[PDB]
């Protein structure tokens, strides 16, 4: 004698954050469902970020480049928060390249068809001197939740070639998830609660999808509970 | 009586953990207890947890 | 990966005699036991069919 | 560069034919520094060996010792 | 005699040499972790014994140092770390080696 939930709206007031509408809910199940889809959507979602890099001149991450007028960790510090989604593969490597004065964007990477970058407007790092020139190869990798850097060395496949540097990864697509209630329309009924989500994304997961995909992770974890 | 010294300069990346002692500015002092996931944590009503 | 996940064992059931039941399962990946505690908690308290 | 068959050698004219185990290749002087530990390791088991050999050659030959002695 | 610096350490294996150039000093810019070599620095020991297996090894061979103990400058243990800069200082009386 319940009735079902659906997604009804999808308003993208910007490229960036975005509100998702569910239709007829009951009664109590304002605060269920709104605080296990935001846990969920704030816990486990497949993250896009950068796991490791290799600069073309420098021997670590403490040492600093000729022409570049920022060091080798302040540019792995703004590179870790890059917003980049992959589509086709899993891990991908792309590549950089740029010279002359002026700051090198995202724009500047080369952009094979299944990847695709989401800010070309955010800046990496400046460059001052004309005859300087930085060509970086960068690694994408899938996953999710949150892996140190410190954990990242357990592989143990060999990886001590010394041009190779190791950023914190931080793939976590969400960023801020609000959720409120309200009285629904009419439905010749009252007593139904709409649940308006607030979703702010870094640019690289669709609303929609993020919702389907949060449920089934509910209800594929909540299917166990199904006793002897 | 020394033939050569050698020194080597180790660089280690210090993060947060439990047990590092942390401070304001005047008197309230802590030591860190949680790293308690994001999730969990108090929420305004706008969305940005504290 | 993307979606393997850890899908808890039911270790046990102990039950006294009639109706004190303490149903315990193990594992269960971080951030889910306060989640599906919470929503089993709601939504049997609450609101849930049964006559009076 | 240790195993190599006559269908290889058909390009010299296979000279010799394959599975032949003889002597084809020699190596100017092996310095043996850093494997020091190692020499000294293989100077303990040739020790050993010879020790065995000799007990080989006095008692394997002469059928052990049938003598009373002391444990 | 005088102690030696180069990377001529026994009971270790390519794991341990690994970070460990033909001169007996660390790389600039390996990841070391608690527990390795960063220096390899050897002792010579006395001779205070006379076997024949001094005269199978030694001096069959020619290697007269002849006896080496381990004294390399591990790194402390509970600690990672980044060789970022290493350092040279040598008395004008010893002939300097490659890296160096």
């Amino acid at each position: 004698e319940f009735l079902k939930p659906r997604l009804v709206d999808i308003e993208q007031v910007s490229s960036t954050h975005a509100k998702v509408t569910l239709e007829p809910l009951e009664r109590g199940f304002g605060h269920t469902l709104g605080n296990a889809l935001r846990r969920i959507l704030l816990s486990s979602m497949p993250g896009c970020a950068v796991t490791e890099v290799e600069i073309d001149g420098v021997l670590h991450e403490y040492s600093t480049k000729e022409g570049v007028q920022e060091d080798i960790l302040e540019i792995l510090l703004n590179l870790k928060g890059l917003a980049v989604r992959v589509q086709g593969k899993d891990e991908v490597i792309l590549t950089l390249n740029k010279s002359g004065i002026g700051p090198v964007t995202a724009a500047d990477i080369t952009h094979d068809g299944d990847v695709e970058i989401v800010k070309p407007q955010h800046v990496i790092c400046h460059l001052t001197d004309e005859n300087a020139s930085i060509s970086m190869r960068i690694k994408v990798q899938r996953g999710r939740g949150y892996v140190p850097a410190s954990t990242r060395i357990h592989s143990e496949e060999d990886e001590r070639p010394i041009g190779r540097l190791l950023v914190d990864a931080c793939y976590s697509p969400v960023e801020r998830i609000a959720y409120n209630v309200e009285a629904a329309r009419v439905e010749q009924r009252t007593d139904l609660d709409k649940l308006v989500i607030e979703m702010e994304t870094n640019g690289t997961i669709d609303p929609e999808e993020a919702i389907r995909r949060a449920a089934t992770i509910l209800a594929e974890q909540l299917e166990a509970f199904v006793d002897l | 009586g020394v033939l050569k010294i050698v020194k080597v300069y180790l660089a280690v990346k210090r993060r947060i953990q439990p047990g590092d002692k942390m401070a304001g500015r005047h008197g309230n002092k802590g030591v860190i207890s949680k790293i308690n996931p994001i999730e969990d944590m108090p929420y305004d009503e706008n969305g940005t947890p504290v | 990966s993307v979606t393997e996940f850890l899908k808890p064992r039911l270790v046990d059931i102990e039950q006294v005699s009639s109706t004190h039941a303490k149903v315990t399962l193990e594992p269960l990946e971080r951030g889910f036991g306060h989640t599906l505690g919470n929503a089993l908690r709601r939504i049997l308290l609450s609101s849930m069919p049964g006559c009076a | 560069t240790k195993e190599i068959t006559l269908e290889a050698a058909r390009y010299e004219d296979e000279s010799l034919n394959l599975g032949d185990y003889v002597e084809d290749q020699i190596e100017s002087v092996t310095f043996d520094r850093i494997t020091t530990q190692t020499a000294k390791q293989v100077i303990v088991q040739k020790v050993r060996e010879a020790e065995r050999a000799m007990v080989v050659d006095q008692f394997r030959e002469h059928e052990g010792e049938i003598i009373t002695g002391v444990v | 005699g005088p102690e030696e610096i180069t990377a001529d350490i026994p009971n270790v294996g390519e794991a341990a040499l690994s970070k460990l150039d033909e001169s007996g000093i660390v790389y600039i810019g390996a990841e070391v972790t608690g527990g390795d070599i960063l220096v390899g620095k050897v002792t010579p020991k006395g001779e205070t014994q006379l076997t024949p297996e001094e005269k199978l090894l030694r001096a069959i061979f020619g290697e007269k140092a002849s006896d080496v103990k381990d004294s390399s400058l591990r790194v402390p243990n509970g600690v990672s770390g980044t060789v970022i800069d290493v350092q040279v200082f040598t008395r004008d009386g010893v002939e300097k080696d490659k890296r160096a």
